[PDB]
RNA sequence: GCCAUUUAAAGUGGUACGCGAGCUGGGUUUAGAACGUCGUGAGACAGUUCGGUCCCUAUCUGCCGUGGGCGGAGAACUGAG
RNA sequence: GGCGUAAUGAUGGCCAGGCUGUCUCCACCCGAGACUCAGUGAAAUUGAACUCGCUGUGAAGAUGCAGUGUACCCGCGGCAA
RNA sequence: UGUGCAAACACGAAAGUGGACGUAUACGGUGUGACGCCUGCCCGGUGCCGGAAGGUUAAUGGGGUUGCAAAGCUCUCGAA
RNA sequence: CGACACAGGUGGUCAGGUAGAGAAUACCAGGCGCUUGAGAGAACUCGGGUGAAGGAACUAGGCAAAAUGGUGCCGUAACU
RNA sequence: GCGGAAGAUGUACGGGGCUAAACCAUGCACCGAAGCUGCGGCAGCGACGUUAUGCGUUGUUGGGUAGGGGAGCGUUCUGUAGCCUGCGAAGGUGUGCUGUGAGGCAUGCUGGAGGUAUCAGAAGUGCGAAUGCUGACAUAAGUAACGAUAAAGCGGGUGAAAAGCCCGCUCGCCGGAAGACCAAGGGUUCCUGUCCAACGUUAAUCGGGGCAGGGUGAGUCGACCCUAAGGCGAGGCCGAAA
RNA sequence: UCAAACCGGGAGAUAGCUGGUUCUCCCCGAAAGCUAUUUAGGUAGCGCCUCGUGAAUCAUCUCCGGGGGUAGAGCACUGU
RNA sequence: CGUACACGGUGGAUGCCCUGGCAGUCAAGGCGAUGAAGGACGUGCUAAUCUGCGAUAAGCGUCGGUAAGGUGAUAUGAACCGUUUAACCGGCGAUUUCCGAAUGGGGAACCCCGAUCAUUAUCCAAAUGAGGCGAACCGGGGGAACUGAAACAUCUAAGUACCCCGAGGAAAAGAAAUCAACCGAGAUUCCCCCAGUAGCGGCGAGCGAACGGGGAGCAGCCCGAGCCUAAUCAGUGUGUGUGUUGUGGAAGCGUCUGGAAAGGCGCGCGAUACAGGGUGACAGCCCCGUACACAAUGCACAUGCUGUAGCUCGAUGAGUAGGGCGGGCCGUGGUACCUGUCUGAAUAUGGGGGGACCAUCCUCCAAGGCUAAAUACUCUGACUGACCGAUAGUGAACCAGUACCGUGAGGGAAAGGCGAAAAGAACCCCGGCGAGGGGAGUGAAAAAGAACCUGAAACCGUGUACGUACAAGCAGUGGGAGGCACCUUAUGCGUGUUAUGGCGUGCCUUUUGUAUAAUGGGUCAGCGACUUAUAUUCUGUAGCAAGGUUAACCGGGGAGCCGAAGGGAAACCGAGUCUUAACGGGCGUUAAGUUGCAGGGUAUAGACCCGAAACCCGGUGAUCUAGCCAUGGGCAGGUUGAAGG
């Protein structure tokens, strides 16, 4: 009797219209859908953040790269960076000593020195 | 009641047969409610002294100043519709359809089409056409029949 | 397993006791019947015996062979493994 | 019901003569086709992905687990794991 | 093996009916099942049938007890 | 008739049309071509017709196949 | 540490490879968890104050199948207030924004007739997972199949087309039979003319196909009539009666 | 269609038998014993989830006042 | 070939509409041997269906109404009729072939007659009845099972299903040898209550009244005689309150959009008449219709009246009451009712009854009979419905109970809509071609062309964006590099898509454990699975408060229920009560509940859905086949060759 409405054939779309990385499926079918974003919301739930503290082995395993050239390295290389002068967060830093030969010794020479 | 054996041939099991409509099922339509404990459909965790007490409490709503009005008897006799229109404006209350309409005796029907106008008789008055969303307009012979 | 005539030798074990979408069916677990045993009995008895059906135009994959193209083509060759 | 028994019985087992592929092993041919071409044109059958190989492991013989290596595309025919 | 028949035997709730448009050199109910040789030991333990001292075998009526009635208890007598 | 223009099933009469041992093959009369096509000398069956030598050795069983298999004369056992 | 130790299409710790880039006995610094600490945003329970389960502060802070509890939005119709619309709505497609979300909302195209918000009540209310029910559809396949009455062929005619419509010749099949006459049954399917969209497992100017007409004129043919096994109705007799 | 007809009818027969049972989010988060029940893959009073009410001061991880006698040990019934 | 989208198609969902259903309500209510219902078959110029009739065949006649238009649904062609006023609407009359329950007899519609039973009987069928049909209801008889008792033989379902006979529009019952709180009630049914009490029951489960009270409706009378006339009977006249149709009936207004408004916006109006429909798109004030008015018919239930006709006296029904035996049935208990066999009274100076038997009170008197009124269903007519909407709803809004299936009983679909009108594809080209369309035309809001509104998904074609014949697989995410393509959301800010690299074993139940070689699904949409009386026990909210709430039926009631003091077997007492000479103790007590709507749960009852074989009843069938019977037909011929003579 009550016309099923905006409810279902109304669930088919707002779904499988948002996957602009669908696949083969997954996409043109439904039965396929609601279980392969099931996946979605969940598998990392919560988690894309993984790369922060995951990937972040280098900027702290590449520090050495930058120095190990100029003298020390990582040992005592940010063991300095907190003894004189304001102090920069290591951030951009330590990802900078890499893509350009510059600043990577505005660091170095800091460093070594007030030890 | 059951219907035992018999009648058409066919493996069946016992099951709810209204007039060939299956009820008291919990397994179809209109069915048995296993998790008992509101037997009925959907509507608030809730009567004998709200419901009669307010057809109690909304009479005396009336005796309130910002409320309606008693009409005398004559109101019933006008045949007309316009005259109600008036009688309403020059009581200062046309705002009043804004609200509704009641009287005594028959159901007026000479008002059944002003502004929100549900026409209702002192006898078997539900607190429903007592204030029609908590506002209402009566006669005189109504409440002396809603008196009791 | 009785056994016969030969054989210089004429071992053994696994492959879901390899192998029935390869075969054969002769055997066992159907409708008949015969027999013993059990039963009063129908009938019964992983007791026996005579007669008794075992299917499919493989899509994919694998392998055995044969070709078309891709690295511009005809002809003649070489050739790791 | 025991014993035994002419003629007959598409009944069960067995031996001889003759003969025969039934077998030890097997060539082609004939009719109608298969392979290709015009026209006419269904029905069965599929969770997804899918070209693996060598070992190891696993209820100790899984392509799909683990470690490496590797893997050109398509198509025709078969025997079919 | 049963039966001379309004029989045995069988069918139907009943009314009626099959076998009898028959009748025992009949018909119904069964075993064996040909032909040939045949054919020996026991009835202690079923079914059917016949006879049968004694034992077993209801209720009514009858007798005794019980109770100014009545329950109840009990005796006696018993076809096929 | 069988769901269909399904090689299934379905009564009677014509059994002297011509050649032989006959209502068997070939052939007048009569009827019909209404049981999808075209090209190439594979592997690959079902149907089919038998093989040099041996010959059932196959096999549950010679299943299957084959063989004797017209007519006339001679001749013909056990058993009953 | 070793002898006692033979078997399966190419053999090695994850590999490279390492006298330690092994192993054993220890130790230190790092990478490395959604761990621990720090910055911006929670839940449940309990405590304090409170009418408060509203806030503020405080202790514990946050994984989960079966199962328990609770919130939620999509929805229809009928209240009361109050609005939008052919300078165009609902719905549909694509897209922007907002909410933890369930969703709301806006734009463009289209649609082009009505459709909402607040508070309130309501409904047979919101759904992918019964060898589920019904209809439709894809891949599979343009793959499988057409076989004792195995006969067609060479010219010609007609036609816009003719390998199977028609003519001639030649070549064959059947003969108790695909011949002739009939029962049952089917039933006009017969004949002529005009056509073919539909039927004929190809095509067809052909048809037992579609359409329109015509055809089956008996006293002696058959029906009609009667009867056999047998059956029925009426009277007679049985709780009652078909 | 028969170790038992077909159709419809009194069946939406009865089953301690199988399967089925579809929207989002938040909090917490098992067990496999006893008595009785036509009861044992079922409930009720109870061992265990959750919610409301009621009462009231321990409990136990500790300590303190009792009961058991097993491991082990020693050496011990009995029988070697 | 992967994926997205674009244009077109397939398909048909969806949105809207709907001349249909479903449900409720009021009114009304039988037909026929003067041969009906139903069916068969005819009938219109053409008509194949449906409907109407029926051979004066979708028609004839009269009266009344009505009206110019008409000749059914199909708006076609032809054509007719009407003012000698038709069509149409209502009533009535005439006619009404043959067959047909027909019954003369036979018979699958065809041929010849009152057949059969029965009454009266001039016994001549001469005069009459029965023999059929019809939705349910009603009365009198016969009478299960599965099931429940989670076994089952009582019991339960049942006195139901089903069967036999019969009446009416209504039946059955009934005037008390009753009831039995009483110096009383007092015909019988029905509704409510009394009771879920008394009673019954392996007293297990379950089963289950009545008296009375409150209402609806009220009516009492007849069988021997005497006498005389208003009960009754026979007959006559003959209603008030009506049925359908037509008459007295106001009303396009303005602007804008459009082909057109029943649009938007502005203004006004009807209402003892605030249903709905139609008219070119949502008009209560356009048309019909709704309240209303009038005339045609049927019913006319009743009453009036004529002739009958009061009234009076006595009595009052034996194989019955009752008893015994064997059963059925009931709530029926030794104390219901009825059937069958046997036995068997008295008699009102008598007898029966008051739920046990027998003597003593009260009531009432059988064994004969009749009797109005008070509810049912729903074919038919009308109305309504917060019902459904054409895979919804009745199977049927389209030919439907039709297509079609089965020997038969029986079973049983699908298919809606162009629009203002008509269009529904003219003309031209191509081609073998009325079977493939460019083009073009049709259009409103037809993002229209013969199953035509809108018109999605699965899906197909072309085309576009982008990968793509070394390529490893959930096919993401974050970081950093590449290019290409687009700047209707200008801002170092994003998309489409992709190369390469680091990771990554669909979804759903069963199970201790399932990604798993456990089970289910090819995909899609729709469909598809937790309710209607009451009773009991708790919880959240709220009014009021030892008082509270009613039920039938009335805005009145308080019956009755629960609570207020309890406890006990009871008597009985009372600060309870059991135990108890007595005493002493056990348990309870100084004020809150009741009445609903909801939320936990519980019992009686089809109370989890679908899913396997049985059981029982009434019917349909042996053109298959099995056996028998009746009537016909068939068996080239050969071989061997007895008895007998």
């Amino acid at each position: 009797r009550v016309k099923r409405g905006v409810i279902a054939r109304a669930r088919h779309k707002k779904i499988l219209k948002q996957a602009k990385g669908y696949y083969g499926a997954r996409s043109r079918v439904y039965r396929v859908a609601f279980q392969a974003v099931i996946k979605a919301g969940q598998y990392a739930y919560r988690d894309r953040r993984q790369r922060k503290r995951q990937f972040r082995q280098l900027w702290i395993a590449r520090i050495n790269a930058a120095a190990r050239q100029n003298g020390i390295s990582y040992s005592k290389f940010i063991n300095g960076l907190k003894k004189a002068s304001v102090e920069i967060d290591r951030k951009i830093l330590a990802d900078i000593a890499v893509f350009d030969k510059v600043a990577f010794t505005a660091l170095v020479e800091k460093a070594k020195a007030a030890l | 009641e059951v219907t035992g054996s018999g009648k058409k041939p066919w493996r069946q099991k016992g099951t709810g047969r209204a007039r060939s409509g299956s009820i008291k099922s919990p397994i179809w339509r209109s069915g048995g409610v296993t998790f008992a404990a509101r037997p009925q459909d959907h509507s608030q965790k809730v009567n004998k002294k709200m419901y009669r007490g307010a057809l109690k409490s909304i009479l005396s709503e009336l005796v309130r100043q910002d409320r309606l009005i008693v009409v005398e008897k004559f109101s019933v006799e006008a045949p007309k519709t316009k005259l109600l229109a008036q009688k309403l404006k020059d009581m200062a209350l046309e705002d009043v359809l804004i609200i509704t309409g009641e009287l005594d005796e028959n159901l007026f029907l000479a008002a059944r089409n002003l502004h929100k106008v549900d026409v209702r008789d002192a006898t078997g008055i539900d607190p429903v056409s007592l204030i029609a969303f908590d506002k209402v307009v009566m006669t005189a012979d109504a409440v002396k029949q809603v008196e009791e």
